[PDB]
RNA sequence: UUUGCUCCACACAAUAUAGAUGGAUACGAAUAAGGCGUCCUUGUGGCGUCGCUGAACCAUAGCAGGCUAGCAACGGUGCACUUGGCGGAAAGGCCUUGGGUGCUUGCUGGCGAAUUGCAAUGUCAUUUUGCGUGGGGAUAAAUCAUUUGUAUACGACUUAGAUGUACAACGGGGUAUUGUAAGCAGUAGAGUAGCCUUGGUUACGAUCUGCUGAGAUUAAGCCUUUGUUGUCUGAUUUGU
RNA sequence: GCGUUGGAUUGUUCACCCACUAAUAGGGAACGUGAGCUGGGUUUAGACCGUCGUGAGACAGGUUAGUUUUACCCUACUGAU
RNA sequence: GUGAACAGCCUCUAGUUGAUAGAAUAAUGUAGAUAAGGGAAGUCGGCAAAAUAGAUCCGUAACUUCGGGAUAAGGAUUGGCUCUAAGGGUCGCGAUCAACUU
RNA sequence: CGUGGAGGUCAGUGACGAAGCCUAGACCGUAAGGUCGGGUCGAACGGCCUCUAGUGCAGAUCUUGGUGGUAGUAGCAAAUAUUCAAAUGAGAACUUUGAAGACUGAAGUGGGGAAAGGUUCCACGUCAACAGCAGUUGGACGUGGGUUAGUCGAUCCUAAGA
RNA sequence: GAAAUUGUUGAAAGGGAAGGGCAUUUGAUCAGA
């Protein structure tokens, strides 16, 4: 929980965005992905790749994909302040389909 | 001046205040009158509302247009695994009412009921009843002394029972503990029954039987804050009404110069204690009995659980009570089934119902099939399997 | 817990007092009837007696009650022990056994008291709290934060969470909804246009057919889970 | 104790009739009730008519059109800590 | 682009992305919708809403100032695809060129 | 009884502290009021006999100024809509750049002008106030720069009219 | 450098207002002799 580690997850954005207002669905997806990375890595400092933001917004504000395959890498940072010396970086995986995939440890990068 | 057109008032002033119940487990406020000739028995039982289904049965009602004909009836299924007896309370009569003289507990309390005594179980040291259980050290002199006091006094005897939630599909994991009055004579014999049944289970069939009229005591489903139109059934105001129409137009005369308690006001709806009487038991089914949902007319080997499971509840794996119609409370809520307070002989009671068929189609939609075997038989082979 | 908590004993400090100043001294019932005593033939009995208020009964003498010497009798009373029993309406009291100790004004002596100055409540009771000295005892929770949705405007409620039939995220299965996916193929296709081995070929073609009740979605307040991955000691507060 | 209605006409209270009904009782509560509504009537200003008035104008006569404001306080009430 | 269209809807150039935000999803609201069966019984009053609606073809009453009424009323049709027919210019019946409308 | 000012007087008080102000501290008077102490303060002021008046406040929906409770309340909800990252910075929902998602949809949320405004234009610096949140940004603040005509206008003509 | 109004500190009281009069208790405070 206090080490550097990378894992690939699938997030059920469909069930996380059920019934959400249409103008708030993609922003809500961003916030749910941050909450997802915080739950899985313990890090409050979650940063999303702009490619991941593009993946979220790919179909506009309401057309969020039901499932997204994310690569979440908990890494350490050293900067002006400690401020959660661990942070998570979330990137898209760019698979053909995000169905039928389990959480895996990347083990390489 | 007078109302100018008479109409009954909206709502029942006897169910006031329309406030939230103080507990999620509705209190039994009256037990059956004790008949000290019968054997010692629980007067009530604890269960969990699983869901509703429908049955078909021949009506036995001479003189009715549907005598000896088939009728379809809604039924409520209450999951009722055996309750564990863990204690006994003695009640002495006083000029100020009933007063609990003392309570004697079982020596060993399972974690199910021990969780009831904690707000934060996981981080506690679980010391509850640790010093009490030492009262059973060598001969249980203190335990026998307390039971002797209960016999010497305590004109009313109630056992402490708790549900086994671990046997239900519920995630709660914290048992429900309640006092059930022991009817059946000889206060001494009541105490003996309690002591002998300490740490032991009492099944629902030892309390209830087929065709019996029972009362359901439960906290109704909550709906939060509600306007007068749906809380009290008042007439919707016309479309032309400025400032809204889901209101009562006149909430009072000039005098008394006060809004009166009897005027419909917006507020909490639901989550009220209700005690609804005269629900007939249609089945006292047993969890170990596969073909729970079968009848002598059906013979299909199926349990009471609908296809896909009871919606928002799960599968029935225990003993269960199927009562006719509906009872207060929503699915997964603890309910208390108590024996009737009076002897009903009305030809509606005293009717011996025999179920012909119990619906086990999915309640998650317009379920078309009673069993997976029937679905396979109708649909034939599919691509994935079958 | 920078030695915390509780109980008991003692001492010392406070704290006040809806108001101690010998004793709240226990049948029940009736009242155009009873109480007590007694007797028998035991009753709704006979006989006797009482009331006419507690104006009683008990207690009551001793430096606010001292120190002593005897007599008489085995009584009375206080204390702390102790035997056993009864009492649940709010019992927390009532009764009883035994020994020990002190007092005894039941009676008879010896000593003391002063000057608080001619009165001044002239301080004697019990209520809580704190502290210190000893002895005895026990070794938790709740809340916030996170979590659930049987709850809910917010509070509140109801769940879960320190290594497990644990929880979560995914995945699988069931259930359910729609209605047959994409792709490929076809001696299907109204025809039109070409070509020549003029009985077939090529191009275009809504659509049709097959793979295909397929594909998609399915808890967000559905059910289930021998799978994969992960999580599991942060904060605050509470003592008779 | 319990109920005492659905409608045609009329702004209407009233009235009247149709009809159901066990019954279609009478009343009060600032002729309950407009920061509850509505605004048909009445009840400003526009306009028409009839009668009256020389006239301006009048009419408890008719007719048509005519802004219905504010609660976040206190209490009361309903629920909630 | 659709379309009769400077309508509505989508887009290119250009411009803007500015309106205090975050979290929840009670009542009552404001704005937008739907509703079994009945169909104005509501109400002063059909207020509000609904229904109708484009185009092509058919058919169209009383009355009338003969102009209208009239889109009276009341019917039918409309997609896609593959075709068929008709409607032109210029040059010397042939050659060549060309756009939509029916 | 008290107030502003005046004649007289006490050769009155006072920078060793006048006046004023504060003071559940003291004294006198039935009272209007008077006197004293303590604090604060800094330049004047008082007793008595008289003179004099713009001489005494609780009010007038009084006048002017100041301040509350309401109340951290009503509310900051029309114009579809924002999001990710980096840079800058003490600080970023709001600045800049990049990326993405949208809109105006040519009767524009585009490009120019007339009236009007008057420097708002542009650069640099810059955030106390203002931009009903914010702000490192700005039509703000500070300092400067900037408007080039024989041909475009005015200028000239006449119009209603003056 | 007043008052309204306000913060802190200290003191006190407080069952649907508060304030007032007479009298005394209690606490605090104080002059006179
Ligand atoms: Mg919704
Ligand atoms: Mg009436
Ligand atoms: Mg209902
Ligand atoms: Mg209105
Ligand atoms: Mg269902
Ligand atoms: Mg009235
Ligand atoms: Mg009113
Ligand atoms: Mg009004
Ligand atoms: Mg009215
Ligand atoms: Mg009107
Ligand atoms: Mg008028
Ligand atoms: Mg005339
Ligand atoms: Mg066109
Ligand atoms: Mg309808
Ligand atoms: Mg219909
Ligand atoms: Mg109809
Ligand atoms: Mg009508
Ligand atoms: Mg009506
Ligand atoms: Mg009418
Ligand atoms: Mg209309
Ligand atoms: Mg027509
Ligand atoms: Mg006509
Ligand atoms: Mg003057
Ligand atoms: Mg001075
Ligand atoms: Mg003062
Ligand atoms: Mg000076
Ligand atoms: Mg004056
Ligand atoms: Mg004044
Ligand atoms: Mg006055
Ligand atoms: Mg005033
Ligand atoms: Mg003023
Ligand atoms: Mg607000
Ligand atoms: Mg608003
Ligand atoms: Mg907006
Ligand atoms: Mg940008
Ligand atoms: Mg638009
Ligand atoms: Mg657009
Ligand atoms: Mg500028
Ligand atoms: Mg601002
Ligand atoms: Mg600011
Ligand atoms: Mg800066
Ligand atoms: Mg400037
Ligand atoms: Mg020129
Ligand atoms: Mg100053
Ligand atoms: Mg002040």
């Amino acid at each position: 929980l206090k080490d550097v580690v990378t894992r690939e997850y699938t997030i059920n954005l469909h069930k996380r965005l059920h019934g959400v207002s249409f103008k708030k669905r993609a922003p809500r997806a961003v916030k749910e992905i941050k909450k997802f990375a915080k739950l899985h890595m313990g890090t409050d400092d979650v940063r999303l790749a702009p490619e991941l933001n593009q993946a979220i917004w790919k179909r506009g504000v309401k057309g969020v994909e039901y499932r997204l395959r994310l690569r979440i890498s908990r890494k350490r940072n050293e900067e002006e302040d400690a401020k959660n010396p661990l942070f998570s970086y979330v990137e898209p995986v760019l698979v053909a389909s995000a169905k039928g995939l389990q959480t895996v440890v990347v083990e390489e990068d | 001046s007078h109302r100018k057109y008479e109409a009954p008032r909206h709502g029942h002033l006897g169910f006031l205040p329309r406030k939230r119940a103080a507990s999620i487990r509705a209190r039994v406020k009256a037990f059956p009158k004790d008949d000290r000739s019968k054997p010692v028995a629980l007067t009530s039982f604890l269960g969990y509302k699983a869901g509703m289904t429908t049955i078909v049965r021949d009506l036995d009602r001479p003189g009715s247009k549907f005598h000896k004909r088939e009728v379809v009836e809604a039924v409520t299924v209450v999951d009722t695994p055996p309750v564990v007896v863990v204690g006994v309370v003695g009640y002495v009569e006083t000029p100020r009412g009933l007063r609990s003289l003392t309570t004697v507990w079982a020596e060993h309390l399972s974690d199910e009921v021990k969780r009831r005594f904690y707000k934060n179980w996981y981080k506690s040291k679980k010391k509850a009843f640790t010093k009490y259980s030492a009262k059973y050290a060598q001969d249980g002199a203190g335990i026998e002394r307390e039971l002797a006091r209960i016999k010497k006094y305590a004109s009313v005897v109630r056992v402490l029972v708790h549900t086994q939630i671990r046997k239900t599909p519920l995630a709660q994991k914290k048992a429900h503990l309640a006092e059930i009055q022991l009817n059946g004579g000889s206060i001494s014999e009541k105490v003996d029954w309690a002591r002998e049944h300490f740490e032991k289970t009492v099944a629902v069939d030892s309390v209830f039987e087929q065709n019996e009229m029972i009362d359901a005591i439960a906290v109704t489903k909550g709906h939060g804050f509600e306007g007068v139109t749906h809380r009290w059934g008042t007439k919707k105001l016309p479309r032309k009404t400025h400032r809204g129409l889901r209101k009562v137009a006149c909430i009072g005369a000039w005098h008394p110069a006060h809004v009166m308690w009897s005027v419909a006001r917006a507020g909490q709806r639901g989550y009220h204690s209700r005690t609804s009487i005269n629900h007939k038991i249609y089945r006292v089914g047993k969890g170990d009995d596969e073909a729970n949902g079968a009848t002598s007319f059906d013979r299909t080997k199926k349990t009471i659980t609908p296809m896909g499971g009871f919606v928002h509840y799960g599968e029935i794996k225990n003993d269960f009570i199927m009562v006719k119609g509906c009872i207060p409370g929503n699915r997964k809520r603890i309910v208390t089934l108590r024996k009737s307070l009076y002897t009903n002989t009305s030809r509606k009671a005293l009717e011996e119902v025999s179920l012909k068929w119990i619906d086990t189609a999915s309640k998650f939609g317009k379920g078309r099939f009673q069993t997976p075997a029937e679905k396979h038989a109708f649909m034939g082979t599919l691509k994935k399997d079958l």
